[PDB]
Order: C-alpha cells, then structure tokens, then sequence
RNA sequence: CGCCCGGCCGCUCAAAAGACCUGAACCCGGCCGGCGCCGGCCCGCCGGCCCCGUCUCGAAACACGGACCGAGGAGCCA
RNA sequence: GCCCGCCGCGGUGCUGACGCGCAGAUCGCUCGUCGGAGCCGGGCAUGGGGGCGAAAGACUCAUCGAACCGCCUGGUAGCUGG
RNA sequence: GGCCCCGGGGGCGAAGGCGGCGCGCAGGCCCCGCCGGACCGGCCUCUGGUGCAGAUCUCGGCAGCAGUAGCGCUACUCCGCGCCCCGGAGGACUGAGGGGGAGACGGGUUCCGCGGCGCCUGCAUCUGGCCGCGGGUGACUCGGGCCUAAGCGGCGGGUGAAGACCGGGAAGGGGCGUGCCCGCCCGUCGAACGGGGAGCCGGCGGAGACUCCGGCAGGCGCGGGCGGAGACGCGCCCCCCGGCGACGCGCACGGGGACCGCGGCGGGCGGCGCCCCGGCCCGCGAACGCCCCGCAGCCCCCGGACGCCUUGCGCGGAGAGGGGGGCCCGGGGGCGGACCGCGCGUCCCCGGCCGCCCCUGAAAAGCCGGGGGGCCCGCGCGCCGUACCGACCGCACAGGACUCCGGGGUCAGCAGCCUCUAGCGCGGGAGCGAACGCGGCUCAGGGAAGUCGGCAAGCCGGCUCCGUAACCUCGGGAAAAGGAGUGGCUCUGACGGGGUCAGAACUGGAACGGACGCGGGGAUCCCGACUGUUUACUAGAAACACAGCGU
RNA sequence: CAACGAGGAUCCCACUGUCCCGAGCCGCGCCUCCGCGAGCCUCCAGCCUCGGGAACGGGCGAGGGCCGGCCAGCGGGGCAAG
RNA sequence: GGCGCGGCGCCCCUGUACGGCGAGGGCGCGUUCGCCCGGGGGGCGCGCCGCGGGCGCG
C-alpha cells in the first residue's frame, strides 16, 4: 500500500523521471509483491507498468507566424523593441559588402 | 567530508560503535533499574569535535 | 549584520586533535597545543589554575608501572634485592 | 481466578508499602454547610480600625522594596 | 577610473512592515554602482597600551576612548540595602 | 558529662504529620483522637555554625492572567476501506542565475531494506532525517602520497638570570670496484582549485561505480647510417649550452565541436461539431590504431620587382608577386572499434592580428635535445579517500553559506511574462463576510489651498523620423526643451538561400510600445572639482581619499 | 568656475485623494468553531466630588452613586510596564 | 416563518451570437463587410408554478 520503492525502481529501468511512470490500478496487488529490478521487468513485459511519452509544445502557431513573417507581416514600427543597430549591426553589413 | 584522513575516520568510527543501549540480559544480570545509557548521542544535537 | 548573519560564515577548523593529550586543542595553523604545549618537551602547567591541574595529572590514568613498583617495595621482595646488589 | 471490551472484581503481604518510607505548605477537583481584624451579645446587627518594613523634621502617600509557599540566610573565632 | 541596465556588490527614502520578531538588525517597495582605487573563494602574515585603520576613536569572533580567560581577590567604600 | 530505688519511656506503638481541649501576661508548654512504623527524653553541670516577613535575598515548587495572545514562499479536489501516506484521474506551481541534476567545505551514519508509533514530527499521521533489528563505501589509469608559491622550520654557533629567542662563514658528500676520481653551504615542511606518465564504451544491484563484470585500449617497469638541391625525411656515461614544463587584459574577425531549428522519408500516438499530407514522440555511434585532408603562420628553390593584401591592418632589394615545395596546426574525413539534406543564432575552446601599462602579468619536480670526450613472447603495479546531505553555522529558524551543467515562445536580452524536461512543502483545517489594521484598486468639480517641507502617490518612458538654447576647460550641455508616427490584412522594391530596411492599397467605438518592461521637465543659489571611501547595529555628508601644487 | 552628486535651499510647467471632504470595492488578519497552546506583570484592592494631608488619594473626615457574571472594541486614569 | 431548490413569463444590462449565404484591397487565398439579427448571452427586481416543506429539548 506504499509503493515508493517500485516507482523509483521503475523509472530506473525505463530511464525516465518518476513523474511519467504509470501503474495500472487494477493488478496493484501484483506490483506490491515486486522488490527487484527483475520482477519489475516482468511487469513492464505483461504491460502492468508503462511510461508516458513526453508532452511537447505544439509549434503549429510558431510555424504559421514565421511563415507570415517572411511575407512581411508583424514587422512594423509598433512591433520593434531594440534599435536598428541591435537588429542589424552596421558592421556586419559593411563586412559582407 | 568525503575527503578525510584515516586518523579522523578511526575516531569517528569508535563513537558510532559505542553508541548503544544496555543489553537486556545485562539488566537482569546486574540487577539494574537505571536502564538508559546516558553516554549516547544523536547526530542532530551533537557536537562531536573529532 | 555582526550577529546572526556573521555566524553563517563559519566553515573552518581552528583546532584539531592533539597527538599527546588527545584534546580538541591543537592549533592547525600554528602547530601548537593550547592545552599541553606540544611540541614542547615539557608539559604546560600553571599554578594559577589548580582545577586545570587536577583534571590531567598523575593518578587520573592507569598508573600501570608505578602501581607494580610500589606494591613490590611495600610488601614484596624488592628491598631484599637491593641488599644482594648493594654488597 | 473470573467478568466485559483498558476498566472492574480480587489475589501476594502485617500493610500496598504497587514504583514505591513518612508525605507538610502554596494551589486545585467532587459531595456537604455558610455569605477581613478587635469588642459586646449566639450570631448578624451595632461600635472602633488606612500597608507593612525603611531613610526621614515629617509616610496611607502619586517615595523605595515586597504575587504566593517551603527550606537556607547575617557580631563567631584568634 | 564614459553613460542606461541584469546577476553580483552596497544600503538612500518611506522616518512603510516588524518591534511579547521569521530575526539579539530581518522583510517589502524604492534607490547607489556595474571593466574599475571592481567582486568572490582557499592558503599565508601582523597580538593587547599591542595590531590594523582612503581617519568614523572605527575594527580586532553578538565584547573596544584599551579583547577574552584564570588567578592576586571574600580587592577598598566616611556610601545604598538587610 | 550525670541522675532517673530491684534500675527512666517504647511494635500493648518512638519521632514526625492533621484536627481538638487545657495551662502560662508571654515566649511557649502539656494531654486526647486519627495517621505513621523505630527510636525518644524531664531535672543539674558543660558547649555552639542556636530562633526570620522583608535583603531588585538564594535554590526549589507553583497561581491568577487563560482555554487568553498566538499557529514570507499563489492550491488543492474526487474515488480507492483512505491520513497531510500510497495509487489512478483532474487542477496548479517552481520556471534552465530552477523548490532541477551534481561537487568543495562542514556534519558523521543522517544512506539502504524490513518492522513500528512510547518520544519527537508546535494540528493529525498508518508519514518520516524519529525508535528497533539487519546490512552498505572494491581503483596501475580519479584524487591524496611527489614538486614547489607566499610562508614556516632547521643550521658549528650568538645572546639573555632563565623560559627561550636570533643566525651561513663551519674540516658540512657523492660515484663507484679495490682504489682513485669529482665536490661550498638545509628541509621525503607548506596547494584534495596551481605543476603532474597513462581510460573509454556497454551492462548488472535494495543501498557502490571513471573503482565491479564483459569488451577494447593506454602508461611505467621486470624477466626469456641512409635518402634529398635545399627547407627537411627515414644504446649509453660524465662536463658544458639550451628546450619543454610556463603563464596578463581587451572590442572585434575567423575555424571546429556541442546545442538549437526547418524540410524530407521510416515506425508509433492523440483528438476529431467543421478543417487537417498543418499536432505530438522516437530515428543512436566513445576512447584508441592506420591512411588521407587541413585556413592563417613560419621556412626552402628559381628569379629579380610601380605590386600583394585585411572587417581593421600589414608586407617587400635584409628579395615582393608568379610557378613548384617543407614543418606546425587540442580539427575533419575513410577503414577498423561496431536514415537523408539545408540554415540563423547561442555557448565553449582554439587561430592570426591589432590595441593597452611610471601595472609587463609564479616557481620547481620531472622529461628531453645539442656540442665535446669516454664508451616478439611472458609477468607485475604496494599505501590512503570513496555511503549520503546544503542533514552546515545562527541554543531549533523568511538570516548567512564557494563552484559546475543551462531547452522553447515573445524580445536588443542570462530583463519581465508564459512554458517542455526534472521536481514536487511551507507549526493544520472549516465557517462568516462588523469595526479597525496590513498590502492593493477607482473616484465628479478644483489642482499643493495640505504640510516644517510635494513626505507619499501620480505624470514621463520601447522604436523611427523631425527639432533642439544659455553656457563651456570646445570634450560637452543633450534623451536639452519640444513634436509626429506605430495594429491587422493584401501587396511591391532593394541586398548574395537569408533576415533586415523602405513604400503603398484595404480595414477596425476615433485603436495599436493594447499585458509585460520602461527618464517627468525647466530657471537658479550654497558646498565639494570629478570616479572612489566611511561611523557592521540610529550619521553616506559639506567629512576622508585623490591627481596637481609647495616646504 | 564647465562637467559631476541617494548632498543643503527658492521658484515655474506638468501631475495628482496632500487637501476642500470624503465614498465604494478586493485579498489576508481580526471575529465564531475543531485541534494545539505560551510571555509580561501582581503590598492588598479596583466608582466619584470636595476637604485636610509629604501642599494633585482607591482606602482617611463628609457627601453622591452601585445586584452579580461576561464579550467585541478603546486608549481618560491606575503619578501602567520596560 | 410549512422553508427553499429548479423552471417559465415580464422587465432590465450589454450591443447584434455561432453558423449558413452573398460585398471585399488584392493575389483557389483573403483582414473586413451586409443579411437571418435591438440579436445572443446574463440577472441577486417583479409575477405565477417539477421536486419538496410542521423533529427532538425543557
Ligand atoms: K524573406
Ligand atoms: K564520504
Ligand atoms: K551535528
Ligand atoms: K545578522
Ligand atoms: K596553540
Ligand atoms: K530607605
Ligand atoms: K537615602
Ligand atoms: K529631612
Ligand atoms: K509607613
Ligand atoms: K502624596
Ligand atoms: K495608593
Ligand atoms: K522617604
Ligand atoms: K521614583
Ligand atoms: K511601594
Ligand atoms: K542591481
Ligand atoms: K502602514
Ligand atoms: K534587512
Ligand atoms: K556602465
Ligand atoms: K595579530
Ligand atoms: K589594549
Ligand atoms: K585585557
Ligand atoms: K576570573
Ligand atoms: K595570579
Ligand atoms: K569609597
Ligand atoms: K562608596
Ligand atoms: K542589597
Ligand atoms: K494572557
Ligand atoms: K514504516
Ligand atoms: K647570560
Ligand atoms: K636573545
Ligand atoms: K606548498
Ligand atoms: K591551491
Ligand atoms: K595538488
Ligand atoms: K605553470
Ligand atoms: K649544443
Ligand atoms: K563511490
Ligand atoms: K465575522
Ligand atoms: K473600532
Ligand atoms: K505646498
Ligand atoms: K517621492
Ligand atoms: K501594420
Ligand atoms: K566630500
Ligand atoms: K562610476
Ligand atoms: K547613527
Ligand atoms: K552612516
Ligand atoms: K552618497
Ligand atoms: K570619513
Ligand atoms: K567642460
Ligand atoms: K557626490
Ligand atoms: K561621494
Ligand atoms: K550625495
Ligand atoms: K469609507
Ligand atoms: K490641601
Ligand atoms: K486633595
Ligand atoms: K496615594
Ligand atoms: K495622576
Ligand atoms: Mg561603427
Ligand atoms: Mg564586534
Ligand atoms: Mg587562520
Ligand atoms: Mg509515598
Ligand atoms: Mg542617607
Ligand atoms: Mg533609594
Ligand atoms: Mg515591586
Ligand atoms: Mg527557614
Ligand atoms: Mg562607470
Ligand atoms: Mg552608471
Ligand atoms: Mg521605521
Ligand atoms: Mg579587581
Ligand atoms: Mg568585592
Ligand atoms: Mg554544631
Ligand atoms: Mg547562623
Ligand atoms: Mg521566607
Ligand atoms: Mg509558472
Ligand atoms: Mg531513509
Ligand atoms: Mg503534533
Ligand atoms: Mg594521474
Ligand atoms: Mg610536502
Ligand atoms: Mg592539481
Ligand atoms: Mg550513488
Ligand atoms: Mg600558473
Ligand atoms: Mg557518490
Ligand atoms: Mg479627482
Ligand atoms: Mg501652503
Ligand atoms: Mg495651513
Ligand atoms: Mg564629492
Ligand atoms: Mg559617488
Ligand atoms: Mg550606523
Ligand atoms: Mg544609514
Ligand atoms: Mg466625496
Ligand atoms: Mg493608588
Ligand atoms: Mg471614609
Ligand atoms: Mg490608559
Ligand atoms: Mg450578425
């Protein structure tokens, strides 16, 4: 009824954090009897224990805004915070030319 | 410290080993009523200067 | 900030264990004991503290050799052994 | 030993003396009675009564020390 | 030994909070400085009428117009208490 | 010290305790009842640490106050018998200078597994750094041992009443093999960040790993005279001359690695009222050995000059350019060990230059070269540290406490604000919605009349363009003062695949740095030239310092 | 004396709850409840007016008031505490 | 004082919902526009009705 040991041993076998290890709540009596990495490997086999994929951050809005920005959008004077020099240094332009 | 001389390790090792209760058969053998060993110490409130 | 905050800057050992007297009194930077005086050849003893004198002196330890010599003199055979030799 | 689910009852003992001899005061809980000192009367009326110790011409003082209780506590010796 | 500004280093005003504290000096906002006489860690040196001081009689382990510890010492009091 | 008439009172109940009569002017004494369970006295003579209400008395116990005052870090909820513990589902936070992952110092067993709630865990507990019982840290290659820094010891002796303190002027030791030869005189003290011979990948455990096991290597030891025109290429010992070890700061520019993105293609997911080849996850290759390739930079050969070349410079008759070569280069490739392209940046190291100083940026062990002279196969590698922690110091605690690694969006950005990975306490909860406080918000009309005093609060603020006075040590003043524009969408032009810069139409309460971040300004007088320093804990200044000047 | 200053002063523009003159709202404390649970202080006590008095009384002389027990608030007195 | 809970109507506040269909500077894409539409959402005020609303203590 205290499963701190199995949670720590499972994240070691699966190489993830303890925050993305999930037990099937049925079969909890099975998990309680496991004390070694070998008995934990059996449960990962019979699918009693699993790991979640990491959640990302969707880049669909980022990729659309960048697509619009190569068309000339979102880039007028109301959108600029740094000076012209900080945005495109005058020395970088001189050297290229 | 994780980097200690063998001489400090040995004196620390002895304070750990002698930090014990009176055995219960000793309490029956020597007919004692004081049962606490008052030379014990605990790491949170001690100042072993060793 | 000369009080509680200043005490949080302490992570040093001024004194360590003495090889002669065993106490937490050996100055690690001056290499001298503030209790027994080591590495001096004589022991540090002061008459302005007789309480410090009684804490570590003859008798506060085992007296292992001196005990045996006295009992041999008082009631054993040692006073006879001198007469054979001193003749 | 027994009975209920720690308690009760009771066992050892001259005695619980039961985590311990005796077990005072200050302070407190339960039952029962009643609504400060001195004096007269059997008894709640009438009469009298400022907080002690101290320094001081002078203290109830808006002068200082003192919540309460116990034990210790200061002219001896050469 | 330039200017705005982050961490860092400091400590202006609110005479704000707290003031039987979170704390025997702290917290919030505001503020000085930020390539330099800049800031930080370890080792080492200087010892009490002495040290050290961009100098405030400042600092020298919560102690400084003379540190701390034991002894001389039950120091002396024409003065307060009993 | 004595007496207490057959040798004083006592378990047939001593001393003490609690109540109650009596006697004495009083200090006090005597008796009775109950408690208690072993010792105690009246009279004469002797002796003293011999009598308490007080001293901010000392030590111990303890009342009212009073069930009172009180219990920073955004946050938990439902179900599982359910506790703040554990599981599942949801909702949030820390926000890569982390409430993340690890070391140094300090602590010392706090580490791990099983059990448990007496103490502690200021509420609870079935939780736990608490309590009981078992366990736990493996090295030729990592550090310590070695070297020396600033220092500190030692030194025939010297000095002082000594303790002790001070010190080169001393017949100062080695190689061997006898016997010759050579020789001026300390430290196996002082760094777990400096110097230093050599380690990488995969796997296994409840708690250890660059240490174990398997594999692949590396280091230090021990035993069985040629080629070239040239730059250059391919055993030892002593004396002397050298080298490596071995070194500051800086804006920039260049190269590599790692990270990070976009697109393809291969495998797997999610949700799906409409749309979706538009969302998410995974596609991995070390040390070491051999071959090739390496910009700058320095060198060789021919030959004899109005050029070569950098972002900047810089270079050449003391021999440029051009043609052909050599050496260095912490790197890359191919084969071993054993999925495919293209980009802007960020961090780290390296390169060649240039700038700066009345500042010029350690030493030694160890290892090597030169000149001169004399002459493949086996075995092994000892000693010590190694668990864990901000569990450390502040009497236990919003204080104090060195370093390393550092993703995405917005953006000038290591700022603010939101977030993937990882991690999840913070002396406890519920109800009500008074005064009053503490931290916040808004206010008609007026606008400092308030107050010692504009204290506090508010106005200003990003970026682009326009426009900027007095005075001045000519450098400044200066963001002086003041103005205007700024979103979304559809497009166009410029630069050699990449962002930026410029312009236009259309459109929306008459809006646009829409949150966040972010100067109010001006005219003067006094003091000190300026940056800097200070009363740790009531004084930051006009005080100290300073360059300059003078004695 | 240009430049510089968390240095001492006077004035103006702009700005505002500083003020005329205050009003409404948010969170957290307070408040009520379950659990937990202290400090300071205390001669004895705790209603006034006048007189006398160590010349400003809770108590003393004379008058006027007053069942007893408690809460949320508050700062006149207790010559309140330190 | 047999509560209230939850509805439907009225009346108010904001300012015309999502969607469907048909104008839009431009190059099937497109901010925005018009119409259904003083609409949709909301209510702590007013009016009338599905589940319900008279214990135990002195
Ligand atoms: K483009
Ligand atoms: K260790
Ligand atoms: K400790
Ligand atoms: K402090
Ligand atoms: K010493
Ligand atoms: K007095
Ligand atoms: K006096
Ligand atoms: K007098
Ligand atoms: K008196
Ligand atoms: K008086
Ligand atoms: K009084
Ligand atoms: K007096
Ligand atoms: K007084
Ligand atoms: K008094
Ligand atoms: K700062
Ligand atoms: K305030
Ligand atoms: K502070
Ligand atoms: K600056
Ligand atoms: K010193
Ligand atoms: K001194
Ligand atoms: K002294
Ligand atoms: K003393
Ligand atoms: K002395
Ligand atoms: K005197
Ligand atoms: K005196
Ligand atoms: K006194
Ligand atoms: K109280
Ligand atoms: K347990
Ligand atoms: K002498
Ligand atoms: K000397
Ligand atoms: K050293
Ligand atoms: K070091
Ligand atoms: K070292
Ligand atoms: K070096
Ligand atoms: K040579
Ligand atoms: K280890
Ligand atoms: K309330
Ligand atoms: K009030
Ligand atoms: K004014
Ligand atoms: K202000
Ligand atoms: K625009
Ligand atoms: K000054
Ligand atoms: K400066
Ligand atoms: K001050
Ligand atoms: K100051
Ligand atoms: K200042
Ligand atoms: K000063
Ligand atoms: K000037
Ligand atoms: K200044
Ligand atoms: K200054
Ligand atoms: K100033
Ligand atoms: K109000
Ligand atoms: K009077
Ligand atoms: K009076
Ligand atoms: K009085
Ligand atoms: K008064
Ligand atoms: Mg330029
Ligand atoms: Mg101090
Ligand atoms: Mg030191
Ligand atoms: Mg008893
Ligand atoms: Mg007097
Ligand atoms: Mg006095
Ligand atoms: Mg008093
Ligand atoms: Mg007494
Ligand atoms: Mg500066
Ligand atoms: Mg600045
Ligand atoms: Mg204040
Ligand atoms: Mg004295
Ligand atoms: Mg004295
Ligand atoms: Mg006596
Ligand atoms: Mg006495
Ligand atoms: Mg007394
Ligand atoms: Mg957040
Ligand atoms: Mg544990
Ligand atoms: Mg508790
Ligand atoms: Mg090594
Ligand atoms: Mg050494
Ligand atoms: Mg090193
Ligand atoms: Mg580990
Ligand atoms: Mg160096
Ligand atoms: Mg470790
Ligand atoms: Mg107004
Ligand atoms: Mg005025
Ligand atoms: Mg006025
Ligand atoms: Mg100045
Ligand atoms: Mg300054
Ligand atoms: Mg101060
Ligand atoms: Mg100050
Ligand atoms: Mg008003
Ligand atoms: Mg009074
Ligand atoms: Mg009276
Ligand atoms: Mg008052
Ligand atoms: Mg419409």
């Amino acid at each position: 009824a205290n499963l701190r040991l199995q949670k720590r041993l499972a994240a070691d076998v699966l190489k993830c954090g303890k925050r993305r290890v999930r037990f099937n709540p049925a079969h909890e009596k099975y998990i309680e009897q496991a004390s070694s990495r070998e008995a934990i490997r059996s449960l990962i086999e019979s699918k009693i224990i699993a790991k979640l994929d990491i959640k990302g951050s969707s880049r669909g809005r980022i990729r659309a805004r960048h697509a619009a920005k190569r068309l000339g959008r979102h880039s007028g004077h109301g959108k600029r915070r740094g000076t012209r020099e900080a945005r495109m240094p005058s020395k970088t332009l001189w050297i290229q030319r | 410290t994780a980097n200690k001389t063998l001489s400090r390790k040995l004196r620390l090792a002895k304070k750990t080993k002698t930090n014990k209760n009176i055995p219960r058969w000793v309490i029956a053998k020597d007919h004692l009523k004081k049962t606490w060993n008052y030379k014990r110490h605990h790491w949170r409130r001690s100042h072993l200067k060793l | 900030s000369k009080g509680t905050a200043s005490f949080g800057k302490r992570h040093t050992r001024i004194h360590g264990s003495c090889r002669r007297c065993g106490k937490h009194s050996f100055h690690l930077q001056k290499h001298e004991c503030a209790s027994c005086g080591y590495p001096s050849a004589k022991m540090r003893r002061y008459n302005w503290s007789y309480k410090s004198l009684r804490r570590r002196t003859q008798g506060t330890g085992s007296m292992s050799h001196m005990r045996k010599v006295y009992r041999a003199y008082n009631s054993g055979t040692l006073k006879a052994n001198a007469r054979k030799y001193l003749a």
